[PDB]
């Protein structure tokens, strides 16, 4: 709920200004952001065939686009990220991980966790 | 005067900073990089004989 | 195989989630587990495999402890030619999914009451 | 209804798609020549200004639209008719002159 | 399994490249990356066999049973350093990254900082 | 109509023989967005198909989303790039030309055959615009993709 409110809505939005906003249209920042995030967050839920999931980590990525972290990165290369922060969180933030699927439900704190590992996984994604 | 006296102060610690950055960094980057080093064969190795077990029972 | 959908009294409503491994769907069509929900789709959009993928992911599920929550998967195959569900089986097989697994299958040849039947009777087993 | 009225809508809404087209590749192409010849021109031009630019000139005492001869194919003249309505209350003397009718 | 962290690394490491290495390193870390991800996927080691029911239910027992024993017995090695000298050459590049710069560093900072005390005038 | 509707199914590859292609003069005459497979799909085969493909498929596609473009501007406007595109693109376009020993009749030719990794290596090269300083048009009507490359280079 917690990512999803925001992003089924933003979605929703993002839907509506890939739907009005720019193709060959205006240029108003706060569309045109939504579209790059909304385009990004598109991807994010862009699924390989043969690709099912855990929650957890699905909430995650989610959440990591939710919270913004890919408009300064570019849509394909969100899907390497993804994969490969996957990996790193699985490694090593399993913890953080199993915890928030044992919470079943993401805490500020990791939050912060993820948002650092996001935000330097994301600092290894580019650097 | 006035000129010279800030100039100076300006100068100095931009040389202070800079070589005690240089110091500072190569430290532990080289140190990063020993270990980075260590891993990029390690990792090939387990890797191989794990593989060389599957390999052979299929 | 005749059974009938018990009454509102011999049922209760959802709070079940379920899990689809599915981001988007998890997410965005979140659904719990009594709930009919269509999926409508085309020639192999993976409109097939989104089942394969959600039944996958069930895998972790049956390799788990939510018994409370232990999907039983039936597929009932209606129209798939032997080959089509070759494949589709075949998949499963190798997910070995198939443990936790019907496949009730009328392919594509069929005398057609079969076809009729088999969901009837796919619904029997599961009810 | 039926498909009569469909095909009567059809019929011209393909006639339009090709006839759009006609117009609008046609359009591209004055178009596209019409900026590419545009370039020493639009140096020129540029040049006009050359120092009006660097100081223009007040009259406490002429408004002059140009436009094209023709429009609706947009709205083009409306965005001038705008600015050129708008022009007339603020001036002087208002004599215009037209370019484009 | 194979690799670790050493120091601060993955992403300490890529930015950063010894000009005598420099150019290297930045096809390197790429590199590394696809053998890290590869390695942790892999499986570790298959099943080992049921033998009771082959050899029970495959009554050609006498090929199955000496091919058994052949198996059995099968001796494995391990894969093969190359370069790993690069480690050790490591601790000559730390010499060189610090002392041979650290020292001479030092001494220039010594000069930088007591030119300092009179410059606050 | 229900029929096809069904073969769709029953459908698996799909052809659509294309007058356009004819129309290029170019026997084969097929369409590639229509020469599909209902599993043609990248996880369902491949991407190698699928993608270089995609690249390909792209690259005309992309190629006439600029030829209509180009169809008013002529090409000098074009990035080199989308120059270079439209030329491989060509190429390899051209490298679907392929000879008929069935119609020597028509061809004057000998047939070819090309051997698929051969042919696919082949769209590697032009898509690596390896070649793209050779006759677009050495890639007309041959056999393997090194017989556009050979008969480049007799010309040039």
């Amino acid at each position: 709920k917690q990512v999803a409110g925001t992003m089924k809505l933003e979605l929703a939005q993002y839907r509506e200004v890939a739907a009005f906003a720019q193709f060959g249209s205006d240029l108003d920042a706060a569309t045109q952001q939504l579209l790059s995030r909304g385009v990004r967050l598109t991807e994010l839920l862009k699924q390989g065939q043969y690709s099912p999931m855990a929650i957890e980590e699905q909430v995650a990525v989610i959440y990591a686009g939710v919270r913004g972290y890919l408009d300064k990165l570019e849509p394909s290369k969100i899907t390497k990220f993804e994969n490969a922060f996957l990996s790193h969180v699985i490694s090593q933030h399993q913890a953080l991980l199993g915890k928030i699927r044992t919470d079943g439900k993401i805490s500020e704190e990791s939050d912060a966790k993820l948002k650092e590992i996001v935000t330097n996984f994301l600092a290894g994604f580019e650097a | 005067q006035l000129e010279e006296v800030k100039q100076a102060s300006i100068k100095q610690i931009q040389d202070a900073i800079d070589m005690e950055k240089s110091q500072q960094a190569l430290v532990q980057k080289r140190h990063y990089l020993f270990d980075v080093q260590r891993n990029n064969i390690a990792m090939a190795l387990e890797v191989t004989y794990r593989e060389r077990l599957h390999r052979v029972y299929r | 195989v005749g059974l009938k959908a018990p009454g509102i009294i011999p049922r209760i409503s959802v709070r079940e989630p379920m899990q689809t491994g599915i981001k988007a769907v998890d997410s965005l069509v979140p659904i719990g587990r009594g709930q009919r929900e269509l999926i409508i789709g085309d020639r192999q959009t993976g409109k097939t495999s989104i089942a394969i993928d959600t039944i996958i992911n069930q895998k972790r599920f049956n390799d788990g402890t939510d018994e409370k929550k232990k999907l039983y998967c039936i597929y009932v195959a209606i129209g798939q030619k032997r080959s089509t569900v070759a494949q589709l089986v075949k998949r499963l097989t190798d997910a070995d999914a198939m443990k936790y697994t019907i496949v009730v299958s009328a392919t594509a040849s069929d005398a057609a009451p079969l076809q009729y039947l088999a969901p009837y009777s796919g619904c029997s087993m599961g009810e | 209804a039926t498909l009569k009225d469909i095909t009567r809508r059809l019929k011209s809404i393909k006639n339009i798609q090709k006839i759009t087209k006609s117009m609008k590749m046609v359009a591209a192409a004055k178009y596209a020549r019409a900026e590419r010849e545009l370039k020493p021109a639009r140096v020129y031009g540029v040049g006009s200004l050359a120092l009006y630019e660097k100081a223009d000139i007040k009259t406490p005492e002429l408004i002059i639209g140009v436009s094209s001869d023709r429009g609706l194919c947009g709205a083009i003249h409306s965005s001038v008719a705008k600015q050129m309505k708008s022009e007339a209350a603020n001036l002087k003397e208002v004599k215009i002159i037209g370019v484009g009718d | 399994r194979k690799l670790a962290l050493k120091t601060i690394d993955w992403v300490a490491f890529g930015e950063i490249i010894p000009r005598n290495q420099k150019a290297v390193a930045n096809s390197l870390k790429s590199w590394n990356e696809t053998l890290t991800s590869r390695l942790a996927t892999l499986p570790e080691k298959p099943p080992a066999i049921d033998w009771a029911y082959y050899k029970a239910n495959v009554a050609k027992a006498g090929l199955v049973d000496d091919f058994e024993k052949k198996f059995n017995a099968l001796k494995v090695p391990i894969p093969e350093d190359k370069y790993t000298a690069q480690v050790d050459a490591e601790e000559k590049e730390d010499v060189k990254s610090c002392a041979e710069f650290l020292t001479q560093s030092k001494t220039r900072i010594q000069e930088y900082e007591k030119e300092l005390e009179k410059m606050r005038n | 109509d229900p029929a096809p509707a069904t073969t769709f199914a029953h459908l698996d590859a799909t052809t659509v023989l294309s007058r356009a292609i004819a129309e290029l003069g170019i026997y084969p005459a097929v369409d590639p967005l229509d020469s599909t497979s209902r599993i043609m799909d990248p996880n369902i085969v491949g991407s190698e198909h699928y993608d270089v493909a995609r690249g390909v498929q792209k690259i005309l596609q992309d190629y006439k989303s600029l030829q209509d473009i180009i169809a008013i501007l002529g090409m000098d406007e074009l990035s080199e790039e989308d120059k270079l595109t439209v030329s491989r693109a060509r190429k390899i376009q051209r490298f679907l030309s392929q000879p008929f020993q069935v119609a020597e009749v028509f061809t004057g030719h000998l047939g070819k055959l090309v051997p698929l990794k051969e042919t696919i290596k082949g769209f590697q090269q032009i898509l690596a615009g390896e070649y793209d300083h050779l006759p677009e048009q050495a890639f007309y009507m041959v056999g393997p993709i090194e017989e556009a490359v050979a008969k480049a280079d007799k010309l040039a």
